[PDB]
RNA sequence: GAAAUUGGGCGCAAUAGAUAUAGUACCGCAAGGGAAAGAUGAAAAAACCAAGCAUAAUAUAGCAAGGACUAACCCCUAUACCUUCUGCAUAAUGAAUUAACUAGAAAUAACUUUGCAAGGAGAGCCAAAGCUAAGACCCCCGAAACCAGACGA
């Protein structure tokens, strides 16, 4: 398990494809998720796909399907401190040891 | 030299002790178990001082006349001698007034 | 007690530091110590104001000297330096003094020159050419 | 007091002037605590500043340690063989840029 | 007693020999006081030291321009003994918003509004 | 501190044994004046201002205070990401090493605190696993408050709890002054 | 006057000042004045008109006062035909 | 809320992150250092210093302040004077207007409590609720309310619009038991008879004038004839309209509740009443 | 009990109170306890321009 | 100052905690008073730091330092501390020194911060914006005495 996603090069598509797999009509990212089945079918089949779920904190944040492609396409990147010190580029004389 | 040469025996601390994990259940048993028990109910300790708060004149009169009947004889004694200080300290002395 | 000091030697060691070169039993005893390192560090503070001005009483006593030695007096000498726009202070002078007295002749066969003509200005009163190193340059 | 204690001279380490100007400061050593409230400044400046700091002084060679210490520490140590380790317990970061900006200018 | 005291209206009447002593013309006055505090308030009244907060004198060896009016002067008859007063002369004319960072005021009492710091 | 009671208590110096004449005559000697040997100057004296009896610290707030900070809590746990909702506290066994290793697939927390609606409906198994643990607590919907709310680092629900938690919560909103305690009977409240 | 009793723990009231002394719910207190039934043969009448009246009282008398009463008179006080009804509420102050 | 969104990115509220509310928690000053302590805050030793001034009042030897002034009775029975807290009628149109009292009903001083709309309490001698003209115009309800004291403009404004106004009395044991009814049941005691007024509020309680709950029921009408002649409105009859046999009924006096009687134990948990029917106790309570 | 955005409201209430008053009314937002707190007096005229805002 | 009426340790840890290792030793004719203290290790069938001295006495001169200085002193500057006083270097008080112990306890009212708000409060109590909760102010030693009951010719 890794908390590390990156969004799909085809994630628009995807996306698209199973609004259409749950419906459809035109502007299909304004649709509303007022429906909760609506959302439990289609946040469950992106979390299904992706690998990477909508958190309890942001689920309530999306009521559009554009809010849903606006979640869906950030880095989440999780790393340790260590690989992300010692893995940004350090300058010769930076020595970063870690005792864990 | 009021001060120790070697340092002492390390303290462990169980954080997940049953006394420390359970610690703070039920006390808020009145405003979601229906009201049926106040948690002052939920104290343990003297029986004239479960559930009241006052200042030591007052926690030594409540003493007496809740279970100062059954109290030793020196023990009585010791404090009715308190109460009769504390009362000419808190009512005779003092600055503000 | 339930809670009673365990770090008393070391405020015991923040007095005492400072007293570790004194006299008697100064350098051993807190209640001796207190007083002494007290009023060490009074004197530490006002000692500064007569650093100042036994620095500056020890350059009168150089300049004064040295000028003594080229037969001018002190307040000749500075005054005379004044009055030529030779803004040198007591510090430098007492440094030229010493170290380079070719210096400080010149400097004062300048304040002679221009006591001189001093004299000989406040002398013939009335309107007459002026000194040569008695002009002011006036600034704007 | 200045009687208890010592005295020198204004002095340089090898004409630091003269020539050329070197930086007297050869390694800086930070210990600071991946857990721990004494040392948030310290990971701050860590995140932050501690390489273009690195990079502006490219003479200096700095050892971030990251060890469970209690309190964190940094140890500057001069080209004359001087230790001086002052700490950063519970230090912000400008105070933290600051203070090794200290460190980085003295001898 | 020791009170407060008053001063003659004599004592404020300048004559020609005055007049040629110092620089003043009776006809056209100056319009601008130079004060400054010269002797300490303290082992003063408390009349002396309010006057002297009310001129903003509170430090010594500092100028402030005042007003020549009766009302102004009044307060400087009070603590006469505590200031020095001088004209306040003005040789170009009095700061535009062009020259208002550069000015100097000089030891002769005068505002010199072009100030450079360069010799003649 | 509600719960608090401190059983310290020193002696003060009429209830210190003995001591009752003075040591040595007010002016004779050259020694200082002194009342007794049980003054709190001497070796076995009693004490000044020490602490005296049990204390108790009991104080309540009012109990929308106490309510409003369940909310506040339940916000922050949810808004932290550390809240999950469950249907039913059913597990499949009654192993310890199950749970803990569900909780770290999950990425929960170290230590988790497990809330059912009432204690005699717990299902066995959930009380088989927590029961051995020292950082997975049960605790009914009855004893939920703050401290062991952040305590915790996740705090798990079900359903019914938390249709439980708006019943309680949000009767205190929307409440009158009461007249009389509300363990009496009213009109509407149980 | 007693912090605390030695029965109930309480504040005790001076009973002079209850005997004496009308607090109004503003926080006035009304007093009478002193010998205005003593001697009245030889006081003339604006005096004796002076002495007839109901006095307020200081600032410091009133918290002299105030610290000497407990709370139970310190309290509103809806009575049926009060003649001092319409006094306890402070009209129209500007501070 | 943006303060949620900012509270996902910062720490878990722990055990070791909570802080007091900046200005509730002043700093503890207790007497050690320069400053807090030399004297400690008493002074240069005299007698405040030493811990010993006199009681409060005494002003040094001189008769004090509060013995100077002669003793009248500003308080003198103040404990048996009877007390009547206010209900203006714009408090009453608020509390009708708002659904807290149910104006289809005849508003007892039970209806009024729990409304919560008046709080009374019998210790503290409050003998109830008095009628307040405040707001007596812009006062639209039909009502049909029982005060212990009214004004005449108040029967004037409630009898305008079509209501009814009749004034009781209470003892002290019989509004304790109106006030909070439900800690009397729980309380196992039969319902006693409220009592009659006693000598001096006796001639208030007959007369028609103030509406009286043992007048003349043949003098209501000349009464409300009268208000009706001296405020100015065309006196409606009760009679006509359909809340009248709500509008007509009271209890009658040595009877506490509505609906219910003296002597009957009401039993709250299997939802009962405990009716006598012994002779004697039907001599006592019907008495 | 102010909830949203408690600067907009004391930005309107400072546009509305001004010219009850000439000088702008100094307040003071508590953005956690959600309030704000004009000085002087101004309860009936808040009440019926809250009531007139629709809420 | 009523009544009716109502209903195990945010303890101490050998000057601390019991006086207690013991009411013993000891003191007193008696009533009575009343102590101090111990620290190895699994097994004994196995360092460093208080005062005070010593290592190591002293060198003209002066509240014992401070400014300094190449340099300890020599030079220059410098009327110990507390308390009580109008004022103390005061030749007024106290203190040999070290360690340990040894002295600000709380009310209504106000203020600050929350909660709720014409209501507040987990009954009782207050309320013409209030009510509830919390925070925050009140020392130590000392007489000569008086009375009660014992013990003493
Ligand atoms: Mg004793
Ligand atoms: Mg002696
Ligand atoms: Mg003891
Ligand atoms: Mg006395
Ligand atoms: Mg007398
Ligand atoms: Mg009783
Ligand atoms: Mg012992
Ligand atoms: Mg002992
Ligand atoms: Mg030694
Ligand atoms: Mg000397
Ligand atoms: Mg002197
Ligand atoms: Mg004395
Ligand atoms: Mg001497
Ligand atoms: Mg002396
Ligand atoms: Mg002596
Ligand atoms: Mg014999």
């Amino acid at each position: 398990r890794s908390r590390a996603y990156t969004p799909p090069e085809d994630l628009q598509s995807r996306l698209e494809s199973y609004v259409k797999e749950v419906f459809l009509p035109s502007n299909w990212q304004d649709i509303s998720l007022e429906d909760s089945r609506l959302k439990f079918n289609l946040l469950a089949h992106l979390a299904d796909d992706l690998g990477h779920v909508v958190p309890n904190s942001r689920l309530h944040q999306m009521c559009r399907v554009r809010d849903v492609l606006d979640f869906y396409n950030v880095p989440i990147q999780d790393r340790s401190k260590f690989d992300e010190l010692s893995a940004s580029n350090l300058p010769p004389n930076l020595k970063i040891t870690w005792s864990y | 030299i009021g001060i120790r040469l070697t340092l002492p025996p390390p303290k462990v601390v169980d954080r997940w002790n049953e006394k420390r994990a359970m610690f703070g259940v039920y006390d808020n048993i009145g405003i979601l178990g229906n009201f049926e028990k106040h948690p002052k109910e939920l104290i343990r300790g003297p029986i004239w001082l479960r559930g009241w708060k006052g200042n030591e004149l007052q926690r030594c009169i409540r003493k007496r006349k809740m279970v100062g009947s059954r109290m030793f004889a020196d023990d009585l004694h010791n404090l009715n001698k308190r109460i009769r200080y504390l009362y000419k300290h808190f009512n005779r002395h003092g600055k503000f007034r | 007690l339930r809670n009673r000091v365990t770090d008393r030697y070391f405020r015991i060691q923040e007095v005492l530091k400072h007293a570790r070169h004194f006299r008697g039993r100064k350098n051993r005893c807190y209640r001796l110590a207190v007083r002494t390192v007290i009023r060490a560090f009074v004197k530490c503070t006002k000692a500064r104001y007569l650093k100042k001005k036994n620095m500056r009483t020890l350059w009168i006593n150089r300049i004064t000297a040295a000028s003594q030695e080229h037969g001018l007096k002190y307040p000749a000498l500075i005054g005379n330096l004044v009055k030529c726009q030779v803004e040198l202070n007591r510090k430098v002078l007492a440094d030229l003094a010493i170290y380079e007295p070719k210096t400080f002749k010149s400097l004062a066969a300048l304040a002679s020159r221009r006591r001189h003509e001093g004299f000989a200005a406040a002398l013939g009163d009335g309107k007459e050419p002026e000194g040569i190193f008695s002009r002011v340059v006036q600034y704007h | 007091t200045a009687r208890g204690t010592p005295s020198r001279f204004l002095a340089s380490v090898l004409h630091n002037g003269l020539g050329r100007y070197v930086q007297q400061l050869q390694r800086l050593s930070f210990s600071v605590s991946r857990d721990g409230a004494s040392s948030r400044g310290a990971r701050e400046f860590v995140e932050r500043e501690v390489i273009d700091f690195a990079r502006r002084n490219p003479g200096v060679v700095i050892y971030v340690n990251s060890r469970p210490c209690c309190v964190p520490r940094v140890v500057a140590e001069y080209l004359n063989g001087a230790v001086r380790e002052e700490s950063i317990h519970c230090k912000s970061v400008e105070e933290i840029s600051t203070l090794v900006q200290k460190l980085a200018d003295q001898s | 007693k020791f009170t407060r005291s008053r001063i003659p209206e004599k004592v404020f009447q300048a004559s020609p020999e005055d007049h040629e002593k110092y620089g003043g013309d009776p006809q056209n006055p100056h319009k601008l006081h130079i004060v400054t505090r010269i002797k300490s308030t303290r082992r003063r009244p408390y009349w002396e030291k309010d006057i002297i907060k009310m001129l903003g004198l509170e430090k010594a060896h500092t100028p402030q321009v005042h007003k020549n009016i009766p009302s102004v002067n009044a307060k400087l008859k009070v603590v006469k003994h505590l200031i020095r007063i001088k004209p306040l002369k003005l040789p170009q004319g009095l700061p535009a918003e062009e020259n208002m960072s550069n000015t100097c005021l000089k030891s002769t009492g005068e505002l010199v509004v072009q100030w450079h710091l360069k010799p003649v | 501190n509600f719960k608090r009671i401190s059983y310290a208590k020193t002696k003060t110096r009429a209830e210190v044994r003995g001591g009752g004449r003075k040591p040595w005559p007010q002016k004779g000697t050259g020694r200082a004046r002194h009342g007794s040997i049980r003054s709190p100057l001497w070796r076995g004296g009693g004490v000044a201002h020490g602490p005296r009896g049990p204390t108790s610290y009991y104080y309540m707030l009012p109990m929308k205070v106490r309510a409003l900070g369940l909310k506040v809590a339940l916000t922050v746990k949810l808004a932290q990401d550390d809240l999950h909702i469950m249907d039913s506290l059913e597990l499949p066994t009654g192993d310890p090493q199950y749970l803990t290793e569900l909780a770290h697939y999950r990425r929960w927390g170290d230590s988790v605190l497990l809330v059912d609606l009432t204690h005699e409906e717990m299902p066995q198994s959930i009380v088989e696993a927590t029961s051995r643990l020292k950082t997975f607590n049960l605790i009914p919907a009855v004893g939920l408050n703050v401290h062991s709310m952040l305590k915790h680092q996740t705090l798990v629900l079900t359903l019914p709890t938390v249709a439980f938690l708006e019943d309680k919560l949000l009767w205190q909103d929307s409440r009158y002054r009461p007249l009389y305690p509300f363990s009496l009977p009213y009109s509407d409240f149980p | 006057l007693t912090y605390f009793s030695a029965r109930k723990g309480k504040r005790k009231t001076v009973k002079a000042v209850i005997d004496r002394f009308l607090r109004l719910h503003c926080g006035l207190w009304v007093r009478r004045k002193a010998g205005y039934k003593k001697k009245l043969w030889k006081k003339t009448p604006a005096r004796k008109k002076r002495l007839r009246e109901f006095v307020f009282c200081n600032k410091t008398q009133s918290k002299l006062l105030d610290k000497m009463t407990t709370s139970f008179w310190k309290r509103r006080n809806w009575y049926v035909d009060d003649p001092y009804q319409k006094y306890h509420d402070r009209t129209n102050l500007k501070v | 809320a943006r303060a949620l969104d900012l509270l996902r990115g910062l720490p878990r509220v722990s055990l070791a992150n909570l802080k007091p509310n900046p200005g509730s928690k002043k700093p503890e000053r207790r007497p050690r250092g320069r400053r807090r302590g030399r004297k400690c805050g008493r002074g240069h030793k005299g007698e405040r210093q030493r811990g010993t001034r006199p009681r409060l009042g005494f002003e040094g030897g001189q008769t004090p302040f509060y013995i100077r002034i002669p003793k009248y009775g500003f308080n003198e029975g103040h404990s048996f004077r009877r007390q009547y807290k206010p209900l203006s009628l714009n408090r009453l149109q608020y509390l009708i207007d708002l659904g807290r009292v149910d104006p289809s009903q005849p508003i007892d001083l039970t209806q009024l409590v729990n409304g919560r709309g008046v709080t009374i309490q019998p210790l503290k001698r409050d003998y109830g609720v008095q009628l307040v003209e405040e707001g007596a115009d812009t006062f639209t309800a039909k009502v049909n309310i029982e005060v212990q004291l009214a004004s005449e403009l108040a029967i004037a404004a409630i009898e305008k619009n079509g209501g009814v106004v009749t004034t009781a009395f209470y003892d002290p044991r019989s509004l304790d038991i109106v006030c909070k009814p439900v800690p009397f049941f729980l309380r196992g005691q039969p319902i006693p008879k409220r009592m009659l007024p006693p000598e001096e509020l006796v001639p208030y309680y007959t007369d028609a004038k103030n509406r009286g709950y043992l007048a003349d029921p043949a003098k209501f009408p000349e009464a409300r004839l009268e208000l009706a002649r001296k405020y100015g409105y065309i006196l409606p009859d009760i009679t006509k309209d359909e809340l009248f046999k709500m509008l007509c009924t009271r209890k009658d006096p040595r009877q506490i509740f509505f609906g219910l009687a003296p002597g009957w134990v009401v039993n709250m948990a299997d939802k009962k009443i405990l009716k006598p029917t012994d002779e004697n106790l039907l001599k006592y309570y019907t008495s | 009990k102010v909830e949203g955005d408690i600067w907009a409201l004391q930005k309107d209430v400072e546009d509305f109170l001004s010219p009850l008053l000439g000088k702008t009314p100094v307040t003071q937002v508590n953005e956690v306890t959600g309030t704000l707190r004009i000085k002087g007096y101004f309860d009936q005229e808040l009440k019926a321009w809250l009531l007139e805002k629709g809420f």
